[PDB]
């Protein structure tokens, strides 16, 4: 049927499906879906923003 | 930065005149792009306003 397989796709289906795939998620740990603030994004970007400083640092010491 | 101060670590001191000239306009190409990053306008909402 259809939805089965590797078929074809879009970039607007692949962003559709991360705000479907954030919702459920946080149905699972908060029992709602308000979502009048996001924090699953932010704790996820403090996690980015952690590698990346260690990044910066360990390129400045190759520098030195 | 890093890239051409290494450089001179190593003596070959290359830049200078004829040298220079290709980080120097090289780095007004980033800036550039940069400040189409920031495109648009005319929003005009603030703190201040509100």
């Amino acid at each position: 049927g259809s939805g089965y397989g590797l078929g074809l796709s879009t970039r607007t289906q692949v962003t559709g499906y991360q705000f479907l795939a954030r919702r459920t998620a946080m149905a699972l740990t908060r029992w709602r879906v308000r979502m009048e603030i996001e924090p699953g994004r932010r704790q996820t970007l403090a996690v980015v923003a952690s590698v990346s400083a260690a990044l910066v640092i360990c390129l400045g010491a190759l520098l030195w | 930065g890093g890239m051409v101060a290494m450089v001179f670590a190593s003596g070959s001191h290359v830049f200078g005149g004829i040298g220079s000239i290709f980080p120097l306009f090289m780095m007004v190409g980033i800036m550039m792009m940069m400040f189409r990053g920031m495109g648009g306008g005319q929003q005009q909402m603030s703190r201040p306003k509100l």
